[PDB]
């Protein structure tokens, strides 16, 4: 006979049985595959405009698709930004200034600033320029104040001159969806924003953040650690009483 | 996959696949049967490969299966050889896919953090993968050995 | 005024990057006037050295037309 | 998105199985049709402007109200948006035809499309008719063998919108 | 965020009141427990990697299917994300214990976490058992009083996720 | 945004119709009220700071609780936020008056404003009262002729919140 | 060429060429002689191809050589046939390169603006290059004709 | 970047010439060297890390003051940056060898390298010596036939830095 | 150090230091003297620390100095002990600075790449740092041991 038992490492790696509904769900469960099935466009070459022309035009059109969410050929976007493209080919400016000129353009303002309230403006421009939704209440306050007091272009430049843009995208890469893991609620809000087609909805995804200043109940004064604290302060008070004269 | 990679590249550019990418897909599709034969050959002899790779590894690194080692005991050695089985399956997946994308997406991204949480030696993983490469490329011919060792080399470089 | 032409080196200290980055280390860039205070502040913060900046577009001392 | 090969890989990975006879059979079936798929893709890419040309002509002949005032396709801007959408459908159907899998359609075309069209006021039935017109033109151009297998993805898009 | 000191300050600021004897008593209680809180935070920080080691080991022992092929913790990437989430929970629970208040938990962990995990097919119940595994491991290291203290914030995360 | 002239243009463009007598009548009406609108806008530009001063003073006099401890407008930050909201409302109501159309109000102010105020706990009734205070001050400054027109946009904003 | 595109693809994610790209280069250099033969065939017969394509173009689009047409007159017809010669030379360059990059970099980037400044109808160009495709693929065998028709079709689509 | 084929294409494009016998001879010469170039590239891809290890060891043996304190390569960061530069030199020399033309070196590697090294204090002579040591190490592995060809591009790199 | 980190944090918001931040700096400069004594004690006994740590490492990990190991050979053992000397000097720097910033920016960024180029096994480095911590904490008192072992634990985690 020479019975040959099934090796243990076979069963150590077996999966539960799964029909088609569970197989489909198991394939598509975690973070969306768009996170890795994508290209990131950066001006890796400092070479002249004469060579690598096609790569550089691909970068330009990727920047258009990132700032305006799609191709804007009907709006003759190429001739509007012709001088800008010429400067970026001649390496007079970097990718970040190209993005700054597209995001501060009149076309961008008509597409994403004029149609929406300032909160939606903050979240849309943060999606287009930082790759994420509005992060917390402090960021909403900061950009709301800029929009209220200085308007649209200082708002765009405040986003683009922030340290976060410099750390993530620097001066050479076109922005992209970041799939941010931190902080809390950034990931789902960002996914909601980036799973939306252009003009899919006019609703504000993140109107504001509900304050955590006051909860209802759970004073935490009954906590046994705090109870021990009130126990020990009593002993301290008793000692202070004892250092008084006995009479 | 080559087809997936070309389609992703074309879609990131909002264009149709150029004649160059279609020629790449042509070449990939033509070589499909040979790669399928290599993957079938690896699949038919998985138990032999895993057992021999484990024997070579534990001869080379007896500490892992000595008491106090990571893979000491029948169950832990079973888990070790199960890891090797996982990576052999990913090697066959990459062979049919034509690139290291299955290996990278399943067993490479975050492998160091995972094995650090498992207190599993990364060098030992490297010798285990090298043993797998030797045993598997032994079964193949001269031409197929280079292609399969490419995937094994990528995975071993990913480990350390 | 309205334009500076900036040549600055920005070294890397936090990490050694897998990509080339010889896009972003040594460069010459055109930056508009109201941009330069913040921009220079940024290059100073990542530890870069400003090698030179020049007037290109406008004329110094203008009271309007800036 | 998934092609046929990565679809097989994903199923066998989530099941934790090595490739069996069925998996190799499916991979061989995909490799056998790859030549057909590549020629169809090249022909469509060379004739894409012509396909959209004829299909939009057919759609606006059958539904003259779309481009006359009061129609969703009445303006230069909205007409351009409509033909741009038909270019979208043709390009992504060609992608799904090369990949041999409708996965990219769900991931990158149909996601939020019905409700985007509803919010915009785009008539979905007319869009389905335009997709059918593109199906007919493409099938005429690329030959029957590629015609049926392009029609599969055109029907997938139509049913997803419908 | 908000700590115990800031909690007293905000309570008296909403009333527009200078501090009373009760406020000083609460502040003295927090100052009394500050040293125990610092010791617990230090011993947790020194042993955080070990706590994650054991907690993940217990969770994947009790629920093997999570790390079997097709499970939500089956890939090197998804397993890494799992242990990263556990380290997140441990770090923020240490933050909350050091602060003496749970407002940081609601603000920076639980806000959007349930629908984060539901959009990802992460098993929320399994995450809850991972949190109890961290609770049990941490309690044995920090000592009885600090164990009862850390348990409050661990149970807060467990209840917010549940 | 949309104004009265562009509204007439859009109405006649959708019908594919040249301008008839009624269209010219509406255009004449807007051109006739144009100089009054321009004078009102210039006055509001001149006195916007004073308008916000007096409107906020009136609102906080009628509702002293808002700026005392425990009120939604009690802090320097929340007081500044209240004044910034009222500045928004005044400027955009001025825009809507100068346009002769409330579309800019819907598409830059009211969309999501109720959700923002409900998320923050901002009292809607008191914001409406502040808008009424702005309405009274602005109507007093602009004069009887433009007060009725300006109150239309202030009332539109108040009804949009309430 | 194919080598250049493989190299830039490697530089995109910064690693040495994979065995797939090396096999692609090997197949390309192996097929060098046949594509040089194709280029010779299309080059020695340049005049016949240009004349037949121009005659077919003027038959199918007589308004070009009619009064008020862009190619009306002897000089303008000469310029028309000259552009046809340009594009035939670019097709031979692309055949030798193994891809369409020479055609793009010499005659597609900015062709739309260039022909707009010249009042040259782009449909006329498309039909002209389709006629040139037919005339050129008539001279070749089936395997070579398919490869050449790929470049011709891609040029026609680029002009469209 | 341009390879030998694109170089011939460009030199016949600037003259407005169809390919003649001379161009065909040059193309045949490149196609003849193609298999040797592919073999060398594959060999270097197999042994890139080994080559860099041996060449860096040789360089720091010849000039040990580089890695001692006060040298340009003294830290983990600066030593890593040195071996990373060596990696770039080897990989781009392999690229240029495969293309058969040196334009990629000037286009990507040698543009601004001189100024960046001088302004960062990186010594040019030691980098040239490292490139040389790379050249001898690579020549032994590739084989005598490919050794001279790869030495051409290594010498181009050094002379550009020299 | 702590002063530098505070200054950078304030310059991020373009503001002078808060009273609490100045209090933090006051506490730092108050602890500076005890930190100086601790670093003095560590720097005085550097020779014995290096000797004991190297001996303990080589007894725990004989394969390093055994034939075939990276540390085998007189010169290679000298290089190993020299690396230990570097890391002890860096630990003293971190102790005087009050933070791990000098430690990281001399010997943690790129350490994995350097030791990968040097064939140096990372677990060997981790064990060297652990034995070195044991010796150093043995020579120091109870109070100093905690903060001194803190930087060694940080360094070991960096290597691990
Ligand atoms: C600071 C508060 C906070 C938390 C906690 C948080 C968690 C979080 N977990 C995520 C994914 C995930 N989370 C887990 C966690 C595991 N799944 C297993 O079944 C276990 C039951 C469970 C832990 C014990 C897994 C497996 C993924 C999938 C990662 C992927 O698909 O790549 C994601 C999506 C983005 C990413 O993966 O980087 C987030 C944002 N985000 C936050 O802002
Ligand atoms: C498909 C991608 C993938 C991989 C690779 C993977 C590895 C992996 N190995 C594990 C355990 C293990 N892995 C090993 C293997 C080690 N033993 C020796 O030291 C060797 C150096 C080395 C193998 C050659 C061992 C011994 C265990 C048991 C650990 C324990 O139970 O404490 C675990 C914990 C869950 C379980 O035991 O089932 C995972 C997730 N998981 C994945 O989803
Ligand atoms: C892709 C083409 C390319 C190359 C090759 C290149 C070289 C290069 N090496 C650098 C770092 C470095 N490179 C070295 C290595 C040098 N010093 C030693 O003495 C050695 C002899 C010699 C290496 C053979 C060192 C020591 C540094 C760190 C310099 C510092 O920032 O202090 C830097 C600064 C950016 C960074 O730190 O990452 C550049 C630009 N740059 C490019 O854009
Ligand atoms: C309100 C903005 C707007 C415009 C301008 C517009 C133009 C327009 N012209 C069309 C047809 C046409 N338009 C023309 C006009 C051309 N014939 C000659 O070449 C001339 C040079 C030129 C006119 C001066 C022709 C010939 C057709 C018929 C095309 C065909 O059926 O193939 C069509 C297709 C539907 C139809 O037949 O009605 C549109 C949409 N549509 C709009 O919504
Ligand atoms: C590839 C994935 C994808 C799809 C499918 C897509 C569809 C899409 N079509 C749009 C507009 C449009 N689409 C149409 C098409 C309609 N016109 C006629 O009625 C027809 C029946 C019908 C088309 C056959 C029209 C008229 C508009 C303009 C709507 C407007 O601006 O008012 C928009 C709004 C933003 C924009 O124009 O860029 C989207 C998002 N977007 C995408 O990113
Ligand atoms: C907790 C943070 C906080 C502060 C500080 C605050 C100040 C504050 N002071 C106010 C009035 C006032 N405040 C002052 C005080 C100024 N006049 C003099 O010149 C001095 C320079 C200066 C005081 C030293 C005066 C005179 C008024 C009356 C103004 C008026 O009646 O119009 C008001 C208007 C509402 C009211 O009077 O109840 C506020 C909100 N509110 C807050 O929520
Ligand atoms: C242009 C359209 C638009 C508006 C108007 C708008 C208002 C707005 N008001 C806000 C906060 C606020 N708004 C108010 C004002 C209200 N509470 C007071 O008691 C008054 C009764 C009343 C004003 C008359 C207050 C007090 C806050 C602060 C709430 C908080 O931070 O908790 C915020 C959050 C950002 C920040 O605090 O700076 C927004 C976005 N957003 C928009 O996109
Ligand atoms: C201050 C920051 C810094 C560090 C850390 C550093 C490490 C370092 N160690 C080196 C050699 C070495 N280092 C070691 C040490 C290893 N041998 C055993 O395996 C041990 C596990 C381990 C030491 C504990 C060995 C054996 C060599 C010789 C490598 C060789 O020559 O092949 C070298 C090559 C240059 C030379 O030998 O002079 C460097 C750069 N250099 C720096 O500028």
């Amino acid at each position: 006979p020479s019975f040959e038992e099934t090796p243990k490492f076979i069963e150590k790696g077996t999966a539960p049985d799964r029909a088609l509904p569970q197989i489909r769900s198991a394939i598509n469960q975690g973070v969306s595959k768009k996170r890795d099935q994508r290209k990131i466009f950066s001006t890796v070459g400092i070479q002249t405009s004469l060579a690598s022309r096609t790569e550089f035009d691909a970068l330009i059109r990727a920047a258009y698709r990132q700032v305006f969410e799609r191709d804007m050929d009907s709006y003759r976007i190429t001739e509007v930004f012709s001088v800008l493209e010429t400067k970026l080919r001649n390496r007079e400016i970097t990718t970040k200034e190209f993005i700054q000129a597209l995001a501060s353009s009149d076309l961008y303002r008509k597409q994403f600033f004029e149609p929406y309230p300032p909160t939606k403006n903050v979240e849309l421009s943060l999606k287009h320029l930082l790759g994420r939704a509005t992060k917390d209440q402090a960021e909403l306050r900061k950009y709301n104040q800029i929009i209220a007091t200085q308007g649209f272009k200082p708002f765009i430049n405040a986003i683009l001159d922030s340290k976060e843009y410099g750390e993530v995208f620097g001066d050479g890469t076109v922005p992209y969806n970041r799939y941010p893991t931190l902080p809390a609620a950034n990931f789902p809000n960002t996914e909601i924003l980036y799973n939306q087609l252009t003009k899919q909805s006019a609703e504000v995804v993140v109107p504001s953040f509900k304050p955590v200043t006051s909860p209802r109940g759970m004073d935490m004064s009954q906590t046994p650690l705090m109870l021990q604290a009130m126990g020990d302060i009593a002993e301290a008070e008793q000692e202070v009483a004892l250092q008084k004269p006995l009479f | 996959s080559v087809v997936t990679k070309a389609i992703v590249s074309a879609d990131a550019e909002a264009r149709y696949l150029s004649p160059g990418e279609l020629d790449r897909i042509r070449g990939f599709v033509s070589s499909g049967e040979r790669r399928l034969r290599v993957a079938q050959t690896l699949t038919e002899s998985r138990e032999r490969i895993i057992k021999q790779a484990g024997d070579q590894l534990f001869q080379k690194r007896p500490d892992l299966v000595s008491p106090g080692g990571n893979a000491y005991g029948a169950e832990r050695t079973a888990s070790c050889l199960r890891d090797l089985d996982y990576y052999l399956r990913l090697v066959t997946f990459g062979i049919v896919a034509g690139d290291v994308t299955p290996i990278e997406e399943i067993g490479v991204i975050g492998v160091k953090e995972m094995y650090r949480n498992l207190e599993v030696p990364l060098p030992g993983m490297v010798e285990a993968v090298k043993a797998m490469k030797s045993v598997a490329t032994g079964l193949l011919s001269g031409d197929d050995s280079a292609e399969v060792g490419y995937y094994f080399d990528y995975l071993a470089g990913a480990l350390a | 005024t309205r334009l500076f032409k900036v040549t600055a080196l920005i070294p890397s200290y936090k990490k050694v990057r897998g990509g080339r980055e010889l896009q972003n280390t040594y460069f010459t860039k055109l930056v508009e006037y109201d941009r330069w205070f913040a921009e220079q502040q940024r290059i100073q913060k990542q530890g870069g050295k400003i090698l030179s900046v020049k007037m290109v577009a406008g004329k110094p001392g203008l009271n309007t037309g800036v | 998105m998934q092609d046929a090969i990565t679809s097989v890989i994903n199923t066998y990975d989530v099941q934790g199985k090595y490739f069996d006879t069925s998996a190799f059979d499916k991979l061989k079936a995909y490799y056998a049709t790859g030549e057909l798929r590549v020629r169809a893709a090249g022909t469509i890419s060379a004739n894409a402007a012509t396909i959209i040309k004829e299909a939009s002509a057919k759609l606006f002949s059958n539904q003259p109200d779309l481009v006359r005032p009061g129609g969703n396709a009445y303006t230069t801007r909205r007409y351009a948006a409509c033909v741009r959408d038909m270019d979208y459908f043709l390009r992504y159907a060609t992608y799904a035809m090369l990949a041999g899998d409708t996965s990219i359609l769900d991931e990158r075309v149909l996601n939020g499309l019905k409700e985007t069209y509803n919010s915009l006021g785009v008539p979905i039935s007319s869009t389905v008719q335009g997709i059918q017109a593109m199906k007919e033109v493409t099938g005429s151009l690329v030959g029957s063998g590629a015609a049926k297998e392009m029609g599969v993805y055109f029907d997938y898009l139509s049913s997803g919108l419908s």
